[PDB]
């Protein structure tokens, strides 16, 4: 049910906005991907 | 990084046999150039295809997310 | 007992932790072996 | 019977070793490229990748999901899109295949063309199924995945041909060959000492009398006889593959009549 970003190691849907620094629940590890679109993507077959 | 499916030069499905072959050796302990005829891969070109490609896939699999 | 500046750690060296580290150690920490 | 004739030698679901004999070479090479080239099949042209965790990329997976054969005996009966009138592909021009797969197994996944899921309707008529031969049951292995990994698609797959790609072609080799003891001397055999023994003999000797040194050169002689053996990759069995085939090329020949009459009224 939606999300944003994600802990790099205990992969866990984070999300957040500014100032809010860029930190996890427990783990530090102040990294953070951003997971996929929702918006299917299409490809070509060949 | 995962068997090559179909054979380049030539053509043939080979995407299949990678278990197969590989067991050919783990198992019913065999020496490559025999284990292939076997697997059906009788010309050069199909069967360079398996005797070469290396499944990195599994080095790639044993990180984490 | 004081500091004196940072000395850059080369990899795999005695410093480096991965010179303790083994196989299975390091994937869980991303560098490849 | 009129003419070309054909004398089967082995014969399997797979191969079609045979011989043909009395056609012109131009002939039998046609029909060869035929076979290759421009067999109308089914497969995949088009993922809709929603999601995927794998360490395979998108496009790569894409590109692995062409190759994988697909069923294609009525294929004769499912429009090409690009005549369909529908706006970009329906049920009576295209299959559509799903995909799904979950890293539940505390111990690698592996993501089979059986694997694969048929959603658009059949109409019922042998197409767009996952061909496999594979002993077990699994045909194809599209990719591995760990943990938690994911992998939802969906494809469809279209008609297409080896021009507009392999990954249509059903052919996937074909032997060929004649005049096994050089007699019309088509080449020039490279050699240290002595030709004969250096250049190995072909299975295919026996079926032709040998030389007969004294003998002239023969130069009236043509091309009766070619030793081919459509092989298959399944999409189609390896009859149709060589049917088709002397068919296909058919049809072309007269859409070169059928062009010479739209083209008389004027």
């Amino acid at each position: 049910a939606t999300l944003k970003y994600i802990c790099a190691e205990c992969s866990s849907k984070l999300s957040l906005s500014r100032t809010d620094a860029v930190r996890c629940k427990d783990c530090g590890h102040r990294i953070l991907l951003k997971a996929r679109t929702k918006r299917l993507v299409q490809f070509e077959a060949r | 990084m995962i068997v090559p499916v179909r054979c380049f030069s030539c053509g043939k499905v080979v995407g299949d046999k990678w278990e197969s072959y590989l067991n050919l050796l783990q198992e019913d302990e065999l020496d490559e150039g025999t284990a292939l005829s076997r697997l059906g891969l009788k010309r050069y070109c199909c069967r360079r295809m398996i005797l070469t490609h290396v499944d990195l896939i599994e080095k790639f699999l044993r990180y984490n997310p | 007992k004081v500091f004196i500046g940072r000395l850059p750690i080369m990899l795999r060296s005695k410093n480096c932790y991965l010179s303790e580290a083994t196989e299975s150690d390091l994937y869980k920490l991303k560098e490849c072996p | 019977e009129e003419g070309p004739q054909v004398k089967i030698r082995e014969a399997s679901k797979d191969n079609v070793d045979f011989i043909l004999s009395n056609v012109d070479l131009a002939m039998a090479n046609s029909l060869r490229r035929v076979m290759i080239a421009e067999i109308p099949t089914l497969a995949i042209d088009s993922v809709e990748v929603e999601t995927n965790t794998t360490v395979l990329a998108d496009e790569f997976i894409a590109h692995r999901l062409g190759l994988i054969p697909l069923q294609s005996m009525d294929i004769e009966q499912l429009e090409y899109s690009r005549d369909c009138f529908c706006e970009d592909h329906c049920d009576k021009c295209s299959v559509v295949l799903t995909l799904q797969a979950f890293g539940e197994s505390e111990s690698t996944t592996n993501v089979y063309s059986k694997d694969l899921v048929i959603v658009s309707n059949l109409m019922g008529r042998n197409i767009g199924h996952p061909i496999i031969q594979d002993k077990e049951g699994n045909g194809v292995l599209i990719c591995k995945l760990r943990k938690g990994q994911e992998l939802k698609l969906t494809c469809v797959a279209k008609k297409g041909i080896a021009k507009e790609h392999a990954k249509w072609g059903p052919a996937a080799a074909i032997e060929f060959e004649y005049d096994p003891w050089n007699k019309l001397k088509h080449t020039d055999y490279w050699y240290e000492q002595d030709s004969a023994k250096e250049w190995p003999q072909s299975k295919n000797c026996e079926y032709e009398d040998p030389p007969n040194e004294g003998d002239p050169f023969d130069y009236k002689a043509q091309a009766d006889t070619f030793y081919m053996n459509v092989e298959s990759v399944g999409s189609i069995p390896v009859d149709q593959v060589v049917v088709r085939g002397i068919d296909t090329l058919q049809k072309k020949v007269a859409s070169i009549l059928l062009a010479l009459t739209q083209m008389d009224q004027d």
